[PDB]
């Protein structure tokens, strides 16, 4: 029926909705301080764009960015959530006085009605790599209810993406993958199926932190600006590259992360999951290369990441790279909706 | 369920 | 329709055979040596029971229990298995040159034809706290195929209970719930979630080893022979209990592990998740009672039990204690589809 | 979750 029942198979839906009717779910998102105050300064600088307005909350889990529009003296705050959260928030509401001014609205943003139109849509709607969930589209969607000249918060999005090399990363992989090299495993042969295993095995995306020297080359920036955006824009996203290489070495693969830009009457106010950042919980996220390509410092490594949105809210992930000055070529495929959380 | 990863505390 | 789809959310099932699909968990298990290595020693040391027999093996994942049938002699093996990791077990059969002996048929157990008739079925369809997903009810649906007099490996599962006490694993609980005791978290008040938050921790089955001096009671024992068990008997699972306490102290909850027995025409070899055994990848399970109750040594600690099978292929537990000479009681509601691992 | 991860040796 709904753009959203559209895009989603019901098995993704069911498990999303119920990861996020944890209060524990909600607690961890809420204690990323880096986060939660960060969402919180860009609100509260940027207090006229709030001030006597009308917003939309998209997907308001506890109600705590609601609060925080709520604290800068909005008029009237819609608080859209589709996971059972949504009764816990009304719990919030009545419990911090605030009846006349948050309006809980429970369901999908793509299936709700709401009363009016909206001067501003708030939402914290990043997945890890940014695009995991499919979140962004249910924000793009919710701008039906954004009056003409309204704003976005966050209003851009900018991935970055850079080169990184790693030796123990890459062989913790390939080690686990190489229980099925076995050829007696208790007297059975398993190696028939080495290569489907090192296939899925390097279809992982990692994610975890690591040190800036990693990093072979400056980032290359893909933004997304969420103002002009519309939902379809999201389908197939081909993020093109060169890298000039600064450092020789394997490259084991791409290391990704992200940040997002309030761009306030006041001030912008930027959220990163950068590297040289303090650490969030969407930490950052890198993709192994089954084959690693060598490079010298000036090389160019060139390519091409393509995230294909799927049914079961996230991206099928290819990564072509390869050496300009050796034709030496990287292919890749990435489940990002299967990670491996590395982080310890 | 692979949705949110662990704050870090 | 079919015996499965009926009792089954598609949602949890889709999900279910996602997780079974990946050649990492079929590893994870494999790689318990505790238990793959009892499977076979099991089923070789009772080589008469699949020498030139018929064999199904229920769930048959990678292969790996199939492979150990043929070690032992087995004519024939039809090995069901409803996730994708079916494919990857025909691999393995004609890479191991046993096409003539096994038999690979994609699907569900309640759902797929067989040619004939077998003289045992093998399985391992334990889940944490034996029950959880619900498989044992496939392995028993699977005696349809049966000849009489035919055999089961495992034959018979005991589940142990008793009662343990550990503070802190309890104040654990109230630690993560009074997040929510907070007045002013980023200026918003949370105190009205926190008894929410406190129920949420509490329904949370506890997945760990622990030092046996915990526990305070000799355990009860219950125990499905799986011979002679229907699928009905395990929509409602009733475990009464009397514990006489041997140690004094706050009994904060009871402890859970399995047994199983594979009853050879040979020997009998039992599988053990017991906290005095070598660790498995079962752990053990503790249910925690958010009262406490206090009992010395030399009282009686009785109650009841009570698993009651769900359409999420689990359990909602209720459990029920009181302390016969006292009079104080705690009554409990635990989700087992959703635990705390807490080894990690 | 479903099985939990193997003991590590
Ligand atoms: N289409 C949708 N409609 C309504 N809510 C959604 C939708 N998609 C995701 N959500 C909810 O959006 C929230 C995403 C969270 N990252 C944000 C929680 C909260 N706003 C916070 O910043 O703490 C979750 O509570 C989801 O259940
Ligand atoms: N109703 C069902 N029909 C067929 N296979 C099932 C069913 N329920 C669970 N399974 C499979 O049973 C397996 C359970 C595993 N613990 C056993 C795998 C393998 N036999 C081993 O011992 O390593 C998984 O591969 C499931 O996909």
């Amino acid at each position: 029926r709904s753009v959203f029942s559209e895009r989603t198979e019901e098995s993704s839906a069911v498990q999303y909705f119920q990861f996020y009717g944890y209060l524990s779910q909600q607690q961890n998102m809420m204690q990323d301080y880096v986060r939660t105050g960060t969402y919180q300064r860009a609100i509260l600088q940027n207090h006229t764009d709030f001030k006597d307005k009308i917003v939309l909350d998209v997907g308001c889990g506890s109600g705590i960015l609601s609060f925080f529009a709520a604290q800068a003296g909005a008029r009237k705050i819609y608080a859209v959530e589709a996971s059972t959260m949504a009764q816990h928030a009304e719990v919030l509401v009545k419990s911090n006085n605030l009846t006349d001014r948050i309006v809980v609205i429970p369901g999908k943003v793509e299936e709700v009605s709401l009363p009016e139109q909206v001067d501003i849509i708030i939402s914290e709607p990043m997945g890890y790599m940014l695009f995991n969930e499919r979140m962004l589209e249910s924000y793009l969607h919710a701008k039906k209810y954004l009056k003409p000249s309204g704003n976005m918060f966050p209003t851009i999005g900018d991935v970055h993406l850079a080169p990184f090399t790693d030796e123990q990363l890459y062989m913790e992989q390939f080690t686990k993958a190489n229980f099925w090299y076995q050829p007696s495993f208790h007297g059975v042969d398993l190696s028939a199926l080495r290569g489907a295993a090192v296939d899925e095995y390097f279809r992982q995306p990692v994610v975890d932190t690591f040190d800036i020297r990693i990093l072979m080359a400056k980032s290359v920036k893909y933004t997304v600006n969420f103002l002009e955006a519309k939902e379809g824009d999201l389908h197939r996203i081909e993020i093109p590259f060169k890298f000039h290489m600064l450092h020789s070495g394997l490259v084991h693969g791409l290391a990704f992360w992200f940040d997002v830009a309030f761009i306030g009457s006041i001030m912008t106010v930027w959220l990163s999951t950068a590297p040289t950042e303090p650490l969030t919980h969407w930490y950052q996220v890198r993709c192994l290369f089954q084959s690693p390509l060598f490079a010298k410092a000036g090389d160019t490594l060139s390519g091409t990441c393509l995230l294909i949105a799927n049914k079961r809210q996230s991206y099928d992930i290819s990564i072509v790279a390869q050496v300009d000055q050796t034709g030496s070529k990287s292919s890749n495929l990435l489940d990002l909706k299967n990670p491996f959380f590395r982080y310890t | 369920g692979a949705i949110r990863p662990a704050a870090p505390r």
